[PDB]
């Protein structure tokens, strides 16, 4: 929320912070390499790429609770996604888990 | 000030000329204050567009650090408030509805009076510029949360209240802080509540035609017109998520504005849905398939509408 | 420069190192509850 709220997320109001001059005193000499412009050349896509990191890691995370554990003890199912043994009937288990 | 106060009970005969060229230096105050107001007019109207991320024109930064140049001449400002009207900084064709102002007694009156009138001038000129720059074919109609004209009351609301965010965040640590006591705080509050209510406007449309949708079908029976169930409740959900959707465009900066707009629009919406939800939650075995929210969960939505 | 960065990678190591905290914490939590649940599966099926 905040990190998306810094990309376009002003990040110019932060430039407005010291661009209040910090008055007093009178200057107004703001020459920050402004700023953190930033990131439009693919580093914003590195950021959203990391967010795909997060929601992806949650997706594989809870997607490990799609196999029940495929019906049964594949119980230590810590890694990884495979083995769609499709004996859907019955309990023991579509459960997961 | 030091010379006209100096020691009295005596012959003092150039004192008239002291009041005459000091009457010209109160034409330097007076001219500097009509210069302040006209400074707001032209120096504000310099810019033409609301910004990229719709922030604050630094002509306002000029205006407030301009005011802290009015700050530290403080005692000379105090004597410089001598015997001079509100209309000695006014373009006379104004209206006083433009000015959140509700005495003639001392210079502390004209202190908060004058400076807070200047930020009212900042309000009307910034407001005018937004009214132009979003509907560029229309009449700028001002100070109007009840406007039947604007489509950008939320957008203009967040723009202007970022300008006031600046203004009180220079009256944050100023001497104006310690100058403009009493009324001028509440003047700033009414200034806020204008644009706040601009950002309550279409929420008052949602509540408005919601309870009007209660009103028009308050005549007959229980809703065998289940188009009225899904009319009121569906279209209430439609406009509700429209309003939450366009709430996402703006991300506040004052925490007390978050509390302010939050509790304002909570107090706008809730009791309608309380008596109305609770009035009409007796129509199906699954109202779920027609009516969606509790007041619990809708309250929670509002409470995480304000991250 | 470095800078390293431009806040937004120094202060988006406030993202990146803390997105690494969401990830390492995510493997931490799923590791914990998953480990104890499977421990309550040899309990729950075998035992």
């Amino acid at each position: 929320e905040h990190i998306e709220k810094f990309l376009d997320g002003t990040y110019q109001n932060s430039i407005i912070n010291e661009k209040r001059k910090e008055n007093i005193l009178i200057g107004d000499s703001n020459i920050i390499e402004s700023y953190q412009k930033s990131l439009i050349l693919k580093e914003e896509q590195i950021n959203e790429v990391r967010l795909k990191g997060e929601e992806f890691i949650t997706s594989v995370s809870q997607n490990l609770i799609s196999f029940f554990t495929s019906s049964q003890s594949s119980l230590p199912s810590s890694l990884k996604d495979s083995t769609g043994d499709i004996t859907r009937s019955n309990k023991d288990s579509g459960s997961p888990l | 000030n030091d010379v006209k106060k100096s020691l009295r009970g005596k012959e003092l005969q150039n004192y008239n000329l002291l009041q005459d060229c000091t009457q010209e230096v109160r034409q330097v105050t007076q001219s500097l204050f009509r210069d302040a107001i006209d400074r707001i007019i032209k120096k504000a109207n310099s810019i033409s567009t609301i910004p990229s991320n719709n922030g604050v024109t630094e002509a306002t930064v000029d205006t407030m650090s301009r005011l802290r140049k009015f700050s530290e001449y403080k005692n000379g400002c105090l004597g410089a408030m001598d015997n001079i009207t509100r209309e000695n900084w006014l373009p006379s064709n104004y209206k006083e509805k433009e000015y959140t102002l509700q005495n003639w007694e001392d210079h502390n009156v004209l202190l908060s009076c004058f400076i807070s009138d200047c930020i009212d001038t900042l309000a009307v000129n910034l407001e005018r510029k937004a009214q132009i720059a979003l509907m560029p074919n229309q009449e700028p109609d001002v100070a109007n949360p009840n406007s039947s004209k604007n489509k950008h009351k939320q957008r203009i609301g967040f723009f202007i209240l970022m300008n006031l965010t600046l203004v009180e965040q220079i009256v944050e640590k100023s001497e104006l802080n310690l100058m403009l006591a009493g009324e001028g705080h509440s003047r700033l509050e009414r200034l806020k509540k204008r644009y706040i209510s601009y950002m309550v406007s279409d929420w008052r449309d949602l509540t408005a035609n919601l309870m009007d949708s209660v009103f028009i079908d308050s005549s007959g029976k229980k809703s065998k017109d289940k188009e009225q169930i899904k009319e009121k409740f569906r279209k209430f959900n439609e406009g509700f998520e429209d309003l939450v959707s366009k709430t996402k465009q703006y991300k506040l900066s004052d925490p007390s504005l978050k509390v302010t707009l939050k509790s304002e629009i909570i107090s706008l919406v809730m009791p309608m849905y309380e008596r109305f939800y609770s009035r009409y939650k007796d129509s199906f075995k699954n109202p779920r398939k027609h009516i969606k929210y509790t007041p619990d969960e809708l309250t929670t939505v509002l409470n995480q509408l304000v991250r | 420069k470095n800078t390293t960065s431009s806040s937004n990678e120094n202060p988006i190591l406030r993202w990146m190192s803390i997105k690494m905290n969401g990830f390492q914490n995510e493997l931490n939590e799923l590791s914990g509850h998953m480990i104890s649940k499977i421990i309550h599966s040899q309990r729950l099926i075998l035992q």
